[PDB]
């Protein structure tokens, strides 16, 4: 499992996370031209691939 | 070869019988 | 080659998987009297782009029955996407449509109907009635007997369903609160013989008229 | 309130159940549930018990109006005030089909609040309304409460089930964190669209196969065969005859294939559900018996009124079969 | 494997005949010499042919229907005798019902020497509709009159209780129902029994001539 602190700071970090889980807005769109257009177009695109790619990481290390 | 064949036929058909017969068997356990 | 032509067909049996679910769908749908889909909401712009563009030929008829549905779900699907539209240009190129993204078929049920009146009759009063031994005649079917009363139902259905959303169409724009000027008084009723009438307007007579 | 669902003997539909409470819910589900549900044969009026069971399950699921009440108003037994409660009483019955708790959350947004129905506000709290009613918040109730339904639609739906059905059987504790993980994930309005694109794909199709499973559970595959009656009779004639023509009167790999699609043929259509399964996650049954929602913001206008067999009961169709005594 | 250990307990029983034959048709002579085998074998015979009539008791003659129980408490006065009797019905949803009745020593005991007799002494009722029954009766037992009159499908049952539980699972769902007479319980139980019975169903009435229509 896990201990008392661990799954009082786990409720702690839901606690946090619930009150973000509403509809966060930490997606900027400020790339005004072709190149920092493309250029924010690609880290977005790695950010979402890193993202849900934790994610799948997070469903191995649990099917584990 | 073909009495080879029609004996296979008695066989995997026997096989699978038996081995749905011990599945509901083991499924009328729960 | 009789031999593989058979080796053919014989895996084409052993390939239809899919004949299991096929055969899932047709079950459902016997169920409730019902048709096992969702229309994914693809089908429900669709229908809506289909029929704005051509009300003239695709009926509520052509198009209940293209995407099988009930008639008068299908008028509130014309309704909703087209007000939807329309603040769609209001609130601009901001489209929610979020949740309708969803199209996973896991979490959801959604049994809609195809037929209606199919999960049991209006009764089922045990009673009788003997013909003689000669009877000289033939008899009628339960299943199609039923299906006649389903569809005097469905007619009154339709009929009401339209004058009711009709009216709430009507009364999108309307007085329901304290305010009005109430000058006209509706001159009606003979209480043997109405079926017609007439109306009065303001402080002038009016009347013959509606 | 939980107590009442240790009376129930069961599970009320609690929220967050906390660590005790997962114990005790395990403690008296398997124990008292089962040794009383499970083999007692009591003079106990079994019937009445079933009776005082189901009148108390039903309360609490639609708030706290009592039914037996509701039975009594009329002189029937049941089954009419039922379907027409859920024709609509229009907060506790459509507010929570759709989008909210049935509860006081639900309820006192139609006293204080606004939903106006053909744009029109009906504050009773306890109407009817069928054939042809539009159901619409207003716009400052909107400018909350579309992000209210999705993250309904996405944490309770998706986020939930997803922590389920996994990460789960050893320990809780865990998927505790898991939880706070995707939480970090949920997040983020890119996240939604890729997760919508993911590989839940695989779990879609093997959530299909559970779905034929559960429908082999009564024959699905006894239609399979009276629909294919020839073809797995004519497979059999293709090996029997050409074993009766080539010898005994390609020959070897006629029977090769002869043999193995045949068998497989067989063990297709009659393979009878194996089930064993661990547990059973819950469809959220949406009502298209009612017609759907602009869930953009919300415009959910009915097009008619409910049967009695797609409803969210609690309890088995025994129990529901003495109180509405039907088909 | 029913018929396996069926033949099997033939098998034994089979090798009894044979040998209890033998010595039997051996009359003649000295006693003892053969008497010995006689009570071994023949008790042997005792324990393995009255395991079939064991069988019934839990897992076969044990179908998957619901029963239900009724009980109370005889006497005799020797000193001060008590025991007990016990009532139980068995019915399937779809209409089996039936019933029995056994005394015991204690409830349970009785309950249980009951709850593999029910299975026994089976009787069939034709329930219409699959939720009431055909039409209006009356029918009585020796004093309790009973009177049966359906109702359309969406009332429910009308009964008491040990008629209730008679209606409910036979597979009934909106009879009304009128016993009246002896408030007993044992006469309600074999009083619905005599009366659902008694239900002559259209297939019936086609006993002469017409083929009953329904009204549609």
């Amino acid at each position: 499992a896990a201990a008392a602190a661990a799954a009082a700071a786990a409720a702690a970090a839901a606690a946090a996370a619930a009150a973000a889980a509403a509809a966060a807005a930490a997606a900027a769109a400020a790339a005004a031209a072709a190149a920092a257009a493309a250029a924010a177009a690609a880290a977005a695109a790695a950010a979402a691939a890193a993202a849900a790619a934790a994610a799948a990481a997070a469903a191995a290390a649990a099917a584990a | 070869a073909a009495a080879a064949a029609a004996a296979a036929a008695a066989a995997a058909a026997a096989a699978a019988a038996a081995a749905a017969a011990a599945a509901a068997a083991a499924a009328a356990a729960a | 080659i009789e031999q593989d032509n058979r080796q053919g067909r014989a895996f084409v049996d052993g390939i239809k998987q899919r004949m299991m679910e096929i055969s899932v769908l047709l079950k459902q749908v016997k169920e409730p009297g019902a048709r096992g889909s969702y229309l994914k909401d693809s089908e429900k712009t669709e229908m809506y782009r289909l029929h704005k563009e051509n009300p003239e030929v695709y009926t509520i008829e052509r198009l209940a029955k293209d995407y099988r549905i009930m008639r008068q779900r299908v008028h509130a699907i014309l309704f909703l996407k087209e007000d939807e539209e329309e603040e769609e240009r209001k609130l601009g190129r901001p489209l929610d449509d979020s949740v309708d993204r969803l199209l996973d078929e896991y979490p959801e049920f959604f049994i809609s109907h195809d037929r209606e009146f199919h999960v049991a009759s209006l009764n089922y009063k045990p009673d009788f009635k003997v013909m003689p031994e000669g009877w000289d005649g033939t008899i009628k079917d339960m299943d199609e007997v039923h299906y006649e009363i389903s569809k005097k139902e469905d007619d009154m259905l339709y009929e009401e369903f339209v004058r009711r959303f009709e009216f709430n169409k009507m009364k999108w724009r309307g007085e329901v609160m304290c305010h009005k000027y109430s000058r006209r008084r509706s001159s009606e009723g003979w209480k043997i013989t109405v079926e017609k009438l007439g109306a009065k307007g303001k402080r002038g007579a009016g009347g013959g008229w509606k | 309130r939980f107590q009442t669902c240790r009376l129930l003997s069961g599970n009320v539909w609690n929220r967050e159940l906390t660590i005790i409470q997962r114990r005790i819910l395990r403690r008296l589900r398997n124990r008292k549930r089962s040794i009383k549900k499970r083999k007692i044969y009591p003079k106990k009026y079994l019937t009445s018990y079933i009776q005082l069971q189901t009148t108390r399950k039903l309360p609490f699921f639609y708030g706290d109006l009592p039914i037996t009440e509701m039975h009594r108003g009329t002189k029937r037994t049941s089954y009419i005030p039922f379907l027409l409660n859920l024709e609509t009483r229009f907060d506790v019955i459509p507010l929570r089909l759709y989008f909210l708790e049935t509860i006081p959350q639900a309820r006192q947004l139609i006293s204080h609040r606004r939903v106006c129905v053909n744009k029109g506000m009906v504050s009773i709290t306890h109407f009817k309304l069928s054939h042809g009613d539009i159901i619409s918040f207003q716009e400052n109730n909107a400018i909350i409460r579309g992000e209210e339904i999705r993250r309904s639609f996405y944490k309770e739906i998706l986020v939930e089930k997803i922590i389920g059905k996994l990460l789960h059987q050893p320990l809780r504790m865990w998927r505790r964190s898991k939880t706070e993980w995707f939480h970090l994930l949920k997040t983020k309005r890119g996240c939604r669209l890729l997760l919508k694109s993911r590989f839940l794909q695989q779990l879609r199709s093997s959530m299909q196969e559970e779905d034929l499973e559960r429908t082999k559970k009564f024959g699905s595959e006894k239609v399979c065969l009276g629909s294919s009656f020839a073809e797995h009779k004519r497979m059999k004639r293709n090996l029997l005859k050409s074993l009766f023509l080539s010898k005994r009167r390609i020959s070897p790999i006629v029977y090769n294939s002869s043999l193995s699609l045949y068998s497989n043929s067989t063990y297709c259509f009659a393979s009878p559900h194996k089930l064993t399964m661990k547990r059973r996650i819950k469809r959220i049954e949406l009502p298209t018996h009612y017609l759907e929602v602009n869930y953009r913001t919300p415009k959910a206008v009915v097009f008619y009124g409910p049967n009695i067999g797609h409803i969210p009961h609690d309890i088995r169709l025994k129990d529901l079969n003495l109180l509405l005594w039907s088909r | 494997e029913r018929d396996d250990i069926l033949l099997e307990k033939l098998n034994a029983i089979d090798k009894k005949l044979e040998i209890k034959l033998s010595e039997l048709d051996h009359t003649f002579g000295k006693k003892g010499k053969r008497l010995e085998e006689e009570i071994r074998e023949l008790a042997e015979d005792r324990n393995a042919l009255t395991e079939k009539k064991r069988q019934p008791l839990y897992r076969k003659g044990y179908d998957v229907h619901v029963i239900d129980v009724k009980k109370v408490c005889k006497v005799t006065k020797g000193g001060r005798v008590e025991r007990y009797t016990a009532l139980m019905v068995c019915g399937n949803y779809e209409g089996i019902i039936g019933y029995a009745k056994a005394k015991a020593e204690t409830g349970q005991s009785a309950m249980q020497k009951a709850y593999e007799k029910c299975f026994q002494n089976l009787h069939y009722v034709e329930r219409h509709e699959e939720h009431t029954i055909a039409h209006a009766i009356q029918t009585s037992y020796k004093k309790t009159k009973l009177y049966l009159w359906p109702a359309p499908t969406t009332t429910g049952m009308k009964a008491g209780r040990v008629v209730k539980t008679i209606l409910l699972l036979a597979g009934f769902k909106n009879i009304k129902s009128k016993v009246i007479g002896s408030r007993n319980s044992y006469n309600t139980v074999k009083a619905v029994l005599k009366a659902l019975n008694a239900v002559e169903t259209p297939k019936d009435v086609q006993e002469k001539f017409g083929r009953t229509v329904v009204e549609k």
